[PDB]
Formats: C-alpha cells, structure tokens, sequence
C-alpha cells in the first residue's frame, strides 16, 4: 500500500477539509 | 534516484528487497502462476 499513498499524493495533494 | 536524484524511490528499493525474500516469494506466488491467464478472468465480473 505504501507506495500507492505516494503515487497519489504527487499528482494529487490530499485535498482535504472535513470528514 | 538518490544520488542527487529526487526524493522518494529509497522506497523502491525497499520494496525490492523484501522481494529478494522467497518465502514471501512463496506466497507471492500464491498469485502469478496460475494467475497468467487469471488477471483475465477479472474481465469476467467487470463484464458481468
């Protein structure tokens, strides 16, 4: 899994406010 | 890719390592051998 947070969060920042 | 060479990566490396280890081989292979025509059978649902 631990690589896959990363191939996300370049292209996409975490963009997140709420749960 | 840490030469001088940008951040990450060193994760790669590790994930390779760990590969290097056969046990885990073993059951990693508990997924490619007969998984080679396997990956499609997950076509299957997705067309189902």
């Amino acid at each position: 899994v631990y690589l896959f947070s990363i191939v996300g969060y370049l292209f996409f920042k975490d963009d997140f406010i709420l749960e | 890719m840490g030469l001088f060479v940008h951040e990450f990566f060193y994760s790669l490396l590790l994930f390779d390592l760990v590969y290097r280890e056969e046990t885990l081989l073993n059951v990693i292979k508990s997924v490619t051998r007969n998984g080679r025509p396997i990956i499609l059978t997950a076509a299957l649902a997705l067309i189902l």
